[PDB]
């Protein structure tokens, strides 16, 4: 009882009362859940404060579960207008920022009672207030648009013109040597979607191989990106695991996953007669190593390299001229202040193991935590609204892509599965189920390619101009061509600028 | 069974005494204070009936602005609603409300503005930010102030209403100032709060700046922040701001400057209150750290009381007294102290510190003058101390003997400061 002296002076009586609501809150939500055992029912429960398991991530998921996942069952539909929405998150922003606030407190609080389990590692939290500042930032950047005299970059993002800009196949005003090819584009195209979606530098987009990207056992929608360090890149004690997460967006344009598995097919294969691909690989004798983590996601000068840094700093200036973007250093060679969280040991090993945590009524793995990737980083750095969280926002899908259409490309994955695919190796049959899903992201977000833009290298090939391909290409088309709006949205603040199909074909330049 | 009339009867010293030690709680539903909540290994939580939900549907978000800050444990909320209808009418009440303005806003501390049932209502609030009384001011004048000033047009005038912001939403202050604006009620209030939880002030602190010219009644002015204490109230080196700032013919009219929260004073080189050039009185309410060779007392000001406060520097006195006798501090300490303990020194306890005094034999009468010239020189007219709770004073504490004596210096929480020499 030395410190409740300076613990009750570091407050006010109202600011102590507001903090002990909130814990209250905290402490309700740990027992419905379980964290915590309750002692009996039916009766005034009194947890001690010794054993109140506190950590950031507990923390984080409360805020989540309680703030952020706005779920509501039957009062979800009052988000309609912007002005008492911009109050409502502003009020968000605010309750965010005291519920941190208190469960800090609730912290400093336990660590005098004898309580090892509650260190914040605030960096944390600071990481998740910064992305929730910045996207009430974003925004107020739309529902002001007297701020500045860049107001044509108010309304298109750099993210969507660069995108844009890289899909087409013709470059007389992009570059004449530099951007020749169609799949020179889409390899800068994943770089730069690699590069904006995930923020890495330019090592750590070196350091990406096939076998890296895992597979989502829950949601299936999430690029898992383990970044795994071997105890060496600063640091020992072997786990710092930064995760990483692609989900496909609403906007076909602005996909990583169809970009992704179109710059692979062109690898893979290439041009028939022009550009002809680096080959299918092996995939037999694949030690764990061996083949899948030399080889890398996109090619150089060599068939098997890492290409010259300069190169692509000259591409980044001919882009950023080409989209009107004076170029800085933070923000596409430098690591930003506002990225993935990485994972130490004891964290990363103790939170997901579910049979440890057996007591628990519901794990977070399965719901709120898709495969160890915390939410709201994941629905915020993807350019979404992650206030739904169990709504059908990534399973729109009307007209589905059919099954002869699947066997017609990357037939070898095919010739896998009719082989043993359990007698290979982990990483070469992950491989195979992760290009089997990049496959049919594919060929869902083809017919917007196709339409859009026809002169692209993947048809030029007279084994693609069959029936079925230009009869799923009228069946997607069938609502876009008489209706003067388009079909598909673009990014939750732009569905209401750039809905209609004139602001959209007026940020091509060539052939709107 | 609480027999109220009986109560009454029995005169009024008695009555300020019951009203004194209930501090402001008029409550049965009081919430526990925050000192029983920490010292404890155990977290009362929640875990609801025909009529309870009456109450929290219809009553309860019309007082939902200062009262959601209970949410833990709504018992305390569901047994709120029941004195909520019938506490402001109490007679206990009124007559502890007749009891404080009879004596002049010394019982219970500052009744407050504030918005709430569309009304611009008075409030008091107790020590744990709670509202237990509200009065729109036809009422207040009814039936509490007219009871008690019958004919005497001294006593007739209110004017001791805090006005408080922080309490309440800028666009409550903003419609809060507006219908008091449409009244002729700015001489009414009697002392204004700064919350705000390089010159960046908040929309509300703007606000109640820009009609703070208009009072004619204010005093007592207080802040509560240490990124705020140096905007507005401190000189800093500041000498032209036309706006934003607290408009000089104001400054001339408060009496006191309450300090409540921080950390330092002088974060710059000097906290000087070169203007405010008609205060008396100064409370340090919870600074932490304050350097007495720091701040720069003005003209004629007396009080300066201070509490709650972690390090005190001092006036560092005795550094100009061993110039003056010229002796070495060990020698001083061995030598010229006496530690007299006649009779008044003994009247006000002080069972903690060891109060010390010069000697009469062996100082010749003058250099014994101009001994005390130097501590009179320090303080530039003050004489109200009323050092509260501290701790670990740095300089050796030195009191002049006009001012040690009468009371009117006075250490209370004596646990860590000792040895204050009088001199």
């Amino acid at each position: 009882e030395d410190r409740f002296q300076e613990l009750v002076d570091s407050l006010k009586p109202r600011t102590a009362h507001q903090y002990k609501t909130y814990y209250t809150k905290y402490i309700q939500w740990c027992q419905l859940n379980q964290i915590i055992p309750t002692p009996e029912d039916n009766s005034v429960n009194s947890v001690p404060y010794k054993d109140l398991p506190i950590s950031a991530e507990l923390i984080h998921w409360f805020l989540l579960d309680t703030l952020i996942t706005d779920d509501k069952p039957g009062e979800k539909r009052e988000e309609t207008e912007d002005l008492d929405e911009e109050e409502e998150n502003s009020f968000k922003i605010a309750t965010l920022k005291k519920i941190i606030g208190s469960l800090n407190f609730l912290s400093k609080l336990c660590k005098v009672h004898e309580n090892p389990n509650a260190n914040i590692d605030t960096k944390y939290l600071e990481s998740v207030t910064k992305l929730h500042t910045h996207w009430i930032d974003s925004q107020k950047a739309i529902t002001t648009n007297e701020t500045n005299n860049t107001n044509t970059q108010v309304l298109c993002p750099p993210l969507l013109k660069v995108s844009l800009n890289l899909w087409n196949p013709e470059t007389n005003h992009l570059s004449e040597k530099f951007f020749k090819t169609c799949s020179e584009k889409l390899r800068f195209l994943v770089d730069f979607q690699l590069r904006s979606y995930l923020n890495l530098s330019f090592e750590e987009r070196s350091k990406i191989r096939f076998g890296s990207l895992k597979l989502g056992k829950r949601d299936r929608d999430a690029i898992i990106y383990h970044k795994v360090t071997h105890s060496a890149e600063k640091k020992d004690t072997p786990g710092h695991h930064q995760l990483l997460a692609l989900l496909p967006q609403d906007c076909p344009f602005i996909c990583p996953q169809t970009t992704l598995a179109a710059y692979l097919y062109l690898r893979f294969y290439g041009i028939p007669s022009v550009s002809k691909g680096d080959g299918f690989p092996n995939l037999n004798a694949d030690e764990n190593g061996s083949l899948l983590q030399d080889i890398p996601i996109l090619r150089g000068k060599s068939l098997t390299t890492y290409p010259r840094e300069e190169t692509f700093s000259n591409y980044y200036t001919t882009v950023f001229r080409y989209c009107h973007l004076p170029y800085k250093r933070r923000e596409y060679f430098n690591k930003c202040n506002l990225v993935y969280p990485t994972w130490d040991e004891d964290t990363f090993r103790t939170f997901f193991n579910e049979e440890n945590h057996g007591n628990w009524l519901e794990q977070p793995e399965a719901f709120a935590f898709p495969d160890k990737i915390p939410f709201d980083f994941k629905k915020i750095m993807n350019f979404k609204s992650p206030y739904t969280s169990y709504s059908t926002n990534a399973k729109k899908d009307p007209f589905p892509p059919p099954k002869d259409l699947l066997v017609q490309i990357f037939p070898e994955i095919d010739e896998y599965k009719r082989h043993d695919y359990e007698g290979l190796s982990q990483n070469s049959r992950d491989f195979l189920d992760l290009m089997e899903v990049l496959r049919e992201r594919f060929l869902s977000n083809l017919p917007w390619i196709y339409k859009f833009f026809p002169n692209h290298d993947i048809f030029q090939d007279p084994i693609f101009g069959n029936s079925d391909f230009q009869s799923y290409f009228n069946d997607k088309t069938i609502h876009s061509k008489g209706s003067p709006i388009l079909s598909f949205d673009i990014l939750p603040g732009f569905n209401k600028i750039y809905k209609n199909k004139t602001n959209f074909y007026s940020l091509l330049i060539e052939r709107p | 069974s609480f027999n109220p009339v009986r109560f009454l009867e029995l005169p009024i010293d008695i009555r300020k005494e019951v009203y004194f030690h209930l501090d402001g709680n008029f409550c049965g539903a009081h919430p526990y204070p925050i000192d029983i909540l920490y010292k404890s290994n155990d977290v009362e939580l929640p875990g609801r009936s025909k009529r309870s939900k009456k109450l929290l549907r219809y009553m309860y978000p019309v007082f939902a602005t200062y009262l959601n800050i209970f949410e833990y444990s709504p018992q305390l909320i569901e047994k709120w609603l029941e004195y909520a209808f019938w506490l402001r009418y109490d007679c206990l009440v009124l007559d502890c409300f007749k009891v404080n303005h009879l004596y002049d806003g010394t019982l219970i501390d500052a009744l407050e503005w504030t918005y709430l049932d569309n009304e611009l209502r008075l409030a008091y609030f107790n020590k744990a930010s709670m509202l237990e009384v509200w009065y729109t001011f036809k009422e207040y004048k009814k039936w509490v102030i007219d009871s008690v000033a019958f004919d005497e047009l001294d006593l007739l005038n209110v004017s001791n209403i805090q006005f408080n912001i922080d309490n309440l939403t800028p666009q409550l202050v903003d419609k809060c100032l507006s219908i008091l604006e449409q009244k002729d009620l700015f001489a009414t209030i009697g002392e204004v709060q700064f919350g705000q939880d390089n010159q960046l002030t908040s929309i509300s602190v703007i606000r109640t700046i820009r009609s703070m010219e208009s009072m004619k009644s204010l005093r007592k002015i207080t802040v509560r922040g240490e990124k705020l204490y140096e905007l507005l109230i401190n000189f800093h080196g500041f000498r032209d701001n036309p706006g934003k700032t607290i408009s000089y013919i104001v400054k001339r009219r408060i009496n006191e400057i309450r300090l409540s929260r921080m950390n330092q004073i002088s974060r710059t080189g000097l906290a000087d209150f070169t203007r405010w050039d008609n205060l008396q009185k100064l409370v340090l309410s919870r600074v932490a750290y304050i350097d007495l060779n720091s701040i720069v007392f003005p003209k004629n000001f007396k009080s300066l009381t201070m509490k709650r406060v972690s390090k005190i520097k001092w006036w560092n006195i005795e550094e100009n007294i061993l110039k003056e006798l010229k002796v070495d501090k060990r020698t001083f300490k061995s030598l010229y102290i006496k530690e007299d303990d006649s009779k008044f020194t003994k009247f006000f306890n002080l069972r903690h510190t060891r109060i010390k005094e010069l000697d009469k034999s062996e100082i010749n009468q003058i250099t014994y003058l101009r001994c005390q010239a130097i501590v009179w020189l320090s303080f530039r007219t003050l004489n109200h101390i009323k050092l509260q709770n501290v701790s670990e004073v740095f300089n050796n504490i030195i009191v002049p003997r006009a001012l040690f004596d009468s009371k009117r210096v006075e250490i209370y929480r004596c646990e860590k400061i000792s040895q204050v020499l009088v001199i």
